[PDB]
């Protein structure tokens, strides 16, 4: 539940993000690269969990 | 691109040629100063 | 040796400073070759300049090597 539920709000987070961070491709953003990292180890947390 | 007030009797289009006498049936760009788009890139462009 | 340079303008021939020798002509496309064709650039370098992929690069030790290409050597 605990693991779940804070990937649902990083959910909403990133649904605020992409409001403001740039929807470039040329390159990945630093803050893109940081929310990446921080879903993937939400996701690895939740399979090691 | 056409004109809009003259038919193919009264004005006739035929493409630009080169310094190099070939004539240029694409759109040209400036390869030195141009930069691509964020987004998308541009692969081919003939003109006919 | 005496290269031609684009640096002044109009173009004129100016001996190379101490440590180049090397004459040299770069000449690549830009928009505005519909009609004026390649932009030119001339100099000296101690070294045959370095050259972009679509920048050609000629390099000469000859005088007078370097000139427009509207005007003879
Ligand atoms: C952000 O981006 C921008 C662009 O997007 C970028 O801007 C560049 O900034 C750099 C430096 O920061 C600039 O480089 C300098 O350019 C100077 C201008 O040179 C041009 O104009 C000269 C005209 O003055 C002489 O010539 C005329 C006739 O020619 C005469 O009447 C005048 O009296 C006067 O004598 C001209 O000489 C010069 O020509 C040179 O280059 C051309 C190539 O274009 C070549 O054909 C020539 O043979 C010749 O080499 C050119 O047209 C320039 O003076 C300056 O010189 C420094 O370096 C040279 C060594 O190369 C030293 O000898 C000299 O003492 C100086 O230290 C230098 O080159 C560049 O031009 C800008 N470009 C643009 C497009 O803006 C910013 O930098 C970026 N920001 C950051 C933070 O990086």
């Amino acid at each position: 539940t605990l693991s779940i539920s804070v990937l649902l709000s990083l959910t909403v987070f990133l649904l605020v993000i992409v409001e403001l961070i740039p929807s470039t491709s040329s390159a990945v953003p630093l803050i893109g690269k940081y929310m990446l990292f921080t879903m993937v180890f939400v996701i690895a947390s939740i399979i090691i969990t | 691109f056409r004109s809009q007030t003259y038919n193919a009797e009264e004005v006739e289009f035929t493409f630009a040629v080169d310094n190099d006498g070939k004539t240029i049936n694409k759109i040209d760009i400036d390869t030195e100063a141009y930069t691509e788009n964020g987004e998308w890139a541009i692969d081919f462009c003939p003109g006919v | 040796i005496v290269c031609h340079t684009t640096a002044t303008s109009p173009i004129s021939a100016v001996t190379c400073p101490p440590g180049e020798n090397l004459c040299y002509r770069k000449m690549w496309c830009d928009a505005f070759c519909s009609s004026r064709g390649k932009v030119v650039e001339l100099g000296c370098a101690a070294t045959c300049p370095s050259k972009k992929p679509y920048e050609e690069v000629t390099c000469c030790s000859t005088d007078k090597c370097n000139p427009h290409p509207k005007q003879r050597p």
